RNA sequence: AGCGGCGAGUACACGUACUUGCUAGCUUCUUAGAGGAACAUUGUGUGUCUAACACAAGGAAGUUUAAGGCAACAACAGGUCUGUGAUGUCCUUAGAUGAACUAGGCUGCACGCGUGCUACACUGAUAUAUAUAACGAGUAAAAUAUGCUUGCAUACUUUUCCUCCGCCGAAAGGCGUAGGUAAUCUUUAUCAAUAUAUAUCGUGAUGGGGAUAGAUUAUUGC
């Protein structure tokens, strides 16, 4: 009936909701095809073309977003979808089919369903940024 | 119902996609197609006016030249009726800050700008009188009468037939 | 099923070197639809050999301080290239940029030695994967400084520049500079 | 007459001074400290600021 | 590099010392065992002299160890 | 697709007193003369009923004779005031708009008005320095 | 009845342990009680240099004095709760006992 | 070394700008080259021609980028 | 602080969007207390096989996981008596080197040096439109209401700090009234600019660049 899985990029949080339904998939209230850059539009749609249409039928997806910008947001979302997905099999269905999706996203990448790390570096005085440094004259 | 053409429709509108999809509301419908083609409609059966004055008046601070597109004003106000749709109860100063741009200082830095109130306040008065915004007894600003939500809608509904069909 | 851009397959592209062949990667996990990749390529020595060899590409063309960080730009610049290269010459745009990867970087190049005291400028061999940096360089540097100030644009001057390289003619910046280097190697030892 | 202390001081430097000093430069103002920043460092601790980083 | 000073080397070895037949050569195991055999007041070199405990044991297999 | 022949194009003109106005688009055309800015030529362009989609060299006479009426006395126009210059005039307290020969007659007079009456800021117009106060010790250094 | 007690204090070593005593006290006497509430932690910065002088390269300190409140809510008759505060409660904890009573 | 490129059409130049839809690559860089008018005009013919169904899109157009080709 | 739950609506569909009243339960999202986790764990390799290093697997994490804070003997004739009712000597103390008040100067310009900001353009300038952050800050004097022939009564009232919204004005700003001593309001399911889309310019010191100058207006303040 209905899970919730979250993921996340720099500050970005992202928190999708799968339940049982007729194929839907909602952003903020508008449809997937509203995100803004175009040319990363094909990052979204990476999972929904590994698993098939075949597995997706029945099941609606709402996701809403939260912090950073627009690369952020928009990786954050691929692993709510992803990560989701594979959550919603585990609790209502067998989980060695579970086991067989989780195999296929990983052979395309891992970071589908394994959060990034990495995050902004403080600055210190005696300088611009973290490392560089104000320019020396003698 | 509606005759009317719509405005230039590119390609990468029409990809296949691998979800279903539904078209109720403006929610539904590409934002650049509904802001150009809803900006006609406007100028074509004569709901608003274009101020004699705003001929020549730059939209800022930090634009330094005028919009040179001679549409300007059916274009920015057909945006601010999607704007009050997605937030209800929008002031003057709201709209200020939606319609800014950063401002070029000569040899200082740049910064960011704030937009001319009197165009946005003709605008909003206009549309009152049209009966498609509403200043409410309650609260603060000012929102979408039932008429207004209604003539929104069914256009978006419209143009997305226009395009799939 | 994935092409690159949604248009080209690479699924029957070979290097037919021997040489670079584990040193440019065109495979399971390197084939993508779009060449945006937020990976961690430099973390360890050689992990720089598994990033595709198209987004090695466009992370070189935001150069000279006015374009630093500036992704989605350069993923533009490059598609518009690759279009343009199946026009003319009608082929695999890929395959075209794998033979310029190929012939664009040198085989020798001299170095300072201090074996016996005596310092001579003596000849030395290159690594694969320092061919294959050199041929990205190369090739980028050539297409950005004949855009400078020129009617033609940038997506146009790359096109033309990455057919001439696979060409072996020396009408690119690539080829000539190749030669510059190898010929003094030639001459040292 | 009297022309004694008859300049306006509402406001510039000439209007504060340092709490403990009576001194009248580099005067710390956030949240109404009012003291001058060599006496700050000084009573620092007493107050309740801490050093972590 | 992590190279362990005395502090670490004097108390493992008194451990091993005093309490041979309880430890074996699971780290989770012997590492229960320091915890209430010694005192240490952080958690993080708990688990390091635990580590050189079980690292000690390794190497009582192939014969006697100079110091022990 | 427009056919223009060449002896219909004509390359130099002349608008106003002494100004050759080439083979530029018709906004940027009129910024040759000596008080037509950017801001200004486009809505002379626009009260002059013209297309700006075109170049210079295909102006008629009569567009040409049009243009000149309006940058002179353009206040029988919609122009309004605060698109002009010498807002006040000084002499006549009139809202008038300069341009070409008669701005350089107006900057002349204006120095030598306030030079012989010894005001400071005439007076270091006289010496060649800066007069709007800037600190002159490290720029302007010749 | 909606009777609300806050809780501010510098120190958290203190306002945990007052915070438990009267979660205790209340339960013993058959009281219904909302758990702690822990709002946002704030801190007020300084950033002065040292240096009384002014030669030397240019080093900063920075300072920090952060705050913590808390805030529980109970049914219960107010003379009763007023006279449950003063229970020797170390005085680095300031109590307001405030009625909200709409 | 200054480039003289025409800012618009003669009536002898009418005809020869027209060949230029039997290209095999088509942008405004390459018609300004070959018949040496300006890029303002090199898209005005585009235009012209793309409208009227002679020359066929290769992909989708940018607004900083406008190849064509030839119809067949 | 959120998510749900029960109604009432405005729209369109073979259930979606938004508005509005009430209010089972839950903590994924938010806030904050206490704990767990990594030890070179397991393999292969190098090593006196000791101290230890390299690669692979698993793992969120294996350069002590990343950044900081504190900082040992001793020195410098390093800087500060212009931070100090910290302070030793000397000088001055009514024609003051004390305390004030009025007007100037610290900025003065043939030149040399250090840190910077803006640029030399098409990977651009101009115009319009779309999408999108994190750390903060905020309330004894003068002024306002009403008279005596700005002087002195009366109110120690609303005033002062951030300011929603309405109206006026090309703009900068002005007028009138909400909320806030603050996860409650300004204001942040957003207070920015690089980005993205379309069009104009078109290799020409040009629509690059914006120094130096002329005229006019409004606020801060005696
Ligand atoms: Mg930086
Ligand atoms: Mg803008
Ligand atoms: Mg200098
Ligand atoms: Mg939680
Ligand atoms: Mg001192
Ligand atoms: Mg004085
Ligand atoms: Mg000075
Ligand atoms: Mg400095
Ligand atoms: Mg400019
Ligand atoms: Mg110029
Ligand atoms: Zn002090």
């Amino acid at each position: 009936k209905r899970v919730q899985t979250f993921g996340k990029k720099k500050t970005a949080v992202a928190v999708a909701t799968v339940t049982n339904g007729k194929g839907l998939i909602k952003l903020n209230g508008k449809n997937l095809d509203l995100v803004e850059p175009y040319i990363l539009k094909t990052k979204v749609y990476e999972p929904l073309w590994l698993i098939g249409s075949g597995k997706l039928k029945n099941l609606d997806i709402r996701i809403r977003v939260k912090g950073g910008g627009q690369t952020s947001q928009i990786y954050a979302i691929r692993q709510a979808i992803g990560k989701g997905i594979i959550s919603y099999y585990q609790k209502y269905v067998d989980e060695s089919t579970k086991k067989e999706l989780k195999d296929v996203l990983l052979r395309y990448d891992r970071s589908l369903l394994v959060g990034d790390t990495r995050r902004c570096e403080p600055k210190k005085f005696g300088g611009k940024g973290a490392r560089a440094r104000y320019q020396k004259s003698y | 119902q509606f005759t009317e053409d719509i405005g230039v429709v590119n390609k990468r509108l029409l990809e296949p996609v691998p979800f279903v999809k539904t078209n109720n509301c403006i929610k539904d419908v590409d934002a650049d197609l509904f802001i150009r083609s809803y900006a006609t409609h406007l100028k074509l059966h004569n709901k608003i006016t274009y101020p004699k004055w705003c001929t020549f008046v730059k939209t800022g601070k930090g634009r330094k030249l005028a919009p040179l597109n001679e549409d300007w004003y059916f274009i920015r106000a057909s945006s601010i009726l999607r704007r009050l749709y997605l937030h209800p109860d929008i002031g003057v100063g709201f709209l200020r800050r939606q319609f800014s741009s950063k401002q070029r200082r000569g040899v200082a830095p740049n910064h960011t700008s704030l937009a001319s109130g009197k165009i946005l306040r003709s605008i909003l008065q206009q549309l009152e009188n049209l009966g498609y915004v509403e200043q409410n007894p309650k609260k603060k600003g000012r929102r979408l009468t039932t008429k207004g939500e209604n003539a929104i809608n069914n256009f978006a509904r419209y143009i997305n037939k226009k395009v799939y069909n | 099923d994935i092409k690159l851009f949604k248009k080209w397959s690479y699924e029957e592209i070979n290097i037919a070197d021997l040489s670079l062949v584990d040193c440019i990667a065109v495979s399971q996990k390197a084939c993508v639809y779009t060449p945006h990749t937020a990976g961690r390529y430099q973390k360890k020595r050689f992990r720089k050999a598994l990033c595709p060899i198209v987004e090695r590409l466009v992370n070189s063309m935001m150069m000279h301080g006015r374009n630093n960080g500036k992704k989605l730009k350069a993923i533009r610049i490059v598609a518009y290239a690759f279009e343009i290269i199946h026009l003319m010459t009608g082929e695999n745009p890929l395959q075209v940029f794998v033979n310029a990867v190929q012939k664009g970087g040198p085989r020798e190049d001299s170095t300072r030695i201090g074996s016996a005291g005596v310092v001579r400028r003596q000849a030395v061999d290159v690594s694969p994967l320092r061919r294959v940096n050199q041929a990205i360089y190369l090739i980028c540097t050539g297409a950005r400084n004949a855009a400078f100030r020129n009617i033609k644009s940038i997506s146009e001057c790359l096109a033309e520049e990455i057919i001439n390289c696979a060409n072996e003619s020396s009408s690119s910046y690539a080829i000539k500079k190749k030669d510059e280097i190898e010929r003094v190697a030639k001459a040292n030892r | 007459g009297c022309i004694l202390n008859v300049h306006p001081k509402k406001y510039g430097q000439g209007s504060r001074q340092c709490r403990v000093c009576s001194n009248k430069h580099a005067i710390i103002r956030k949240y109404n400290i009012n003291i001058c920043r060599q006496c700050f460092r000084e009573r620092a601790d007493i107050i309740g600021f801490k050093k972590y980083r | 590099g992590r190279v362990r000073t005395k502090t670490i080397k004097r108390a493992a070895r008194q451990i091993v010392e005093k309490y041979y037949a309880k430890l074996t050569l699971d780290f989770q195991i012997n590492k229960k065992i320091t915890e209430e055999v010694a005192i240490i007041p952080s958690k993080r070199m708990k688990n390091k002299v635990a580590g050189f405990v079980t690292h000690l044991m390794k190497r009582i297999q192939k014969g006697p160890v100079r110091g022990i | 697709l427009q056919v223009i022949d060449n002896n219909d194009f004509q390359h130099i003109l002349r608008i106003l007193n002494t100004n050759v106005d080439g083979k530029e688009k018709v906004i940027i055309a009129l910024t040759a003369i000596k008080g037509i800015g950017k801001r200004m030529a486009t809505v002379i362009c626009k009260q002059a009923n013209v297309d700006p989609t075109k170049r210079a060299g295909e102006l008629t006479t009569e567009e040409i004779d049009n243009i000149v009426h309006i940058m002179s006395t353009p206040t029988q126009f919609k122009i309004p005031d605060w698109f002009l210059n010498r807002r006040k005039d000084l002499k006549e307290g009139k809202n008038i708009h300069v341009i070409a020969n008669q701005l350089d007659s107006y900057l002349r007079e204006d120095l030598e008005r306030m030079k012989k009456i010894r005001l400071h800021r005439g007076l270091r117009h006289h010496w060649g320095l800066r007069v709007r106060g800037q600190h002159t010790k490290t720029t302007g250094r010749r | 009845r909606r009777i609300r007690i806050a809780l501010t204090s510098k120190n958290l070593r203190a306002i945990e342990k007052v915070c438990s005593d009267i979660m205790k006290g209340a339960k013993e006497k058959n009281l219904n009680v909302s758990g702690p509430v822990r709002l946002p932690v704030k801190t007020l910065r300084i950033t002065t240099r040292k240096s009384p002088c002014g030669e030397g390269t240019n080093t900063w300190d920075r300072f920090e004095l952060r705050i913590y409140k808390r805030l529980i809510d109970l049914y219960s008759q107010c003379e009763v709760v007023t006279q449950m505060t003063s229970i020797n409660i170390d005085p680095v904890v300031e109590v307001e006992v405030i009625i909200t009573d709409s | 070394e200054k480039l003289n490129h025409a800012v618009f059409i003669d009536k002898s130049l009418h005809s020869k700008i027209l060949e230029c839809k039997n290209m095999k690559v088509i942008t405004p860089s390459a018609i300004a080259e070959k018949y040496k008018v300006n890029l303002s005009v090199a898209r005005a013919v585009i235009n012209h021609l793309a409208d009227k169904k002679l020359i066929a899109e290769v992909c989708v157009q940018s607004h900083s980028q406008k190849l064509y080709t030839k119809v067949a």
